[PDB]
């Protein structure tokens, strides 16, 4: 996260770290959506241009974390993966369309003050809140600058951007399964996701029921925190039917 | 750069 | 399961405490 700040303790209890077993390193962010399901970006697991194709046994999920590198004894919980599910129409060839994946844990995780699931938005909450100018919140342990790495989880609040401005900021083909967020050059304020924040959540706190909803997944950007560029997020609600199909069938 | 995690998880 | 209480943080909403920047989000929901 570029131009963010340290998270408060328990501020993002759905935050998940995807951790590579060997070599031990941060792979991506993710989010906890129930006691046994974790949501992330497909490109965190499968990206052939970079020779990336992880299987279940390559990875662990670490939940309840705050420090990036410490083993947070008696706080974090580490889970193994039963199965990975990648969207069947995830477009790794072109533009990361449908950049979404689910991971089922081998055993349910116990909730605590530090470990708690986020809601996924219904049609009406999504319609009300996914509007240009409305702000969401992005969290992660990724890089602090495009060109270092944080001691603890970082957080930044960013406004959703009008779709024509998103489209006009890039040569990559945008789709309805994406939205973009960030400040414009004339707005003064700054902030963005960056390498390592992939797969983490873009959340909004509904003013109707005072609950947090995950509207987006950190997906792609061109550099980090560049003027006139914006971060792109998988549109979670648009992929609801696939999420529900996977969880209803497997779970 | 990361602290070792318990062997039970590997 | 987590369904009933999803999105309500133990150290914030569950205790009626606010984090330091959630108000910035609310102010944008016009
Ligand atoms: N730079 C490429 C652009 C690209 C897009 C689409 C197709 C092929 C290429 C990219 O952003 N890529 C490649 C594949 C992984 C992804 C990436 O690194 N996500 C991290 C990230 C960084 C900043 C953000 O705001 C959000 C997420
Ligand atoms: N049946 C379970 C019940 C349950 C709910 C919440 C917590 C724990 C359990 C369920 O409905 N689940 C599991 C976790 C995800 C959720 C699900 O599939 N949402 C589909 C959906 C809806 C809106 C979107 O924007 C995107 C996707
Ligand atoms: C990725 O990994 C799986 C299993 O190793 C394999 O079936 C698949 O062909 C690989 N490549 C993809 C999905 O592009
Ligand atoms: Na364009
Ligand atoms: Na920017």
């Amino acid at each position: 996260i570029v131009e963010g700040s340290d998270a408060e303790i328990g501020m993002s209890p759905w935050q998940v770290m995807l951790f590579r077993k060997s070599p031990q390193e941060l792979l991506c962010g993710a989010s906890l959506i129930s006691d046994r399901w974790v949501l992330t970006a497909a490109h965190c697991l499968l990206y052939p241009p970079w020779d990336k194709n992880f299987t279940e046994n390559d990875l662990l999920v670490r939940i309840g974390k705050h420090s990036r590198t410490r083993y947070e004894r008696n706080i974090e919980k580490i889970s193994m993966l039963e199965k990975i599910y990648i969207h069947p129409r995830y477009n790794w060839r072109e533009n990361l369309d449908r950049d979404i994946a689910l991971m089922k844990l081998k055993k349910p995780v116990a909730f605590s003050d530090y470990i708690h699931p986020v809601c996924l938005p219904d049609r009406e909450t999504a319609a009300s809140l996914l509007q240009a100018g409305y702000k969401g919140r992005v969290t992660g342990w990724g890089n602090l600058k495009e060109t270092g790495q944080p001691s603890v989880l970082q957080v930044v609040n960013l406004p959703i951007v009008e779709r024509p401005v998103c489209k006009d900021s890039t040569r990559i083909r945008i789709t309805d399964n994406m939205f973009c967020a960030g400040y414009k050059p004339d707005e003064g304020k700054r902030g963005d996701a960056c390498e390592g924040d992939s797969g983490g959540p873009f959340v909004m706190k509904s003013p109707f029921n005072n609950r947090w909803y995950q509207m987006g997944i950190v997906s792609w950007g061109e550099g980090c925190d560049r003027d006139g560029k914006y971060g792109f997020y998988t549109h979670v609600f648009r992929l609801k039917k696939w999420i529900q199909k996977v969880i209803d069938q497997f779970g | 750069d990361f602290e070792e995690i318990p062997e039970e998880y590997l | 399961s987590g369904e009933a209480d999803c999105g309500l943080r133990p150290l914030f909403e569950k205790k009626s405490l606010e984090d330091k920047t959630e108000r910035e989000l609310l102010e944008s929901y016009i």
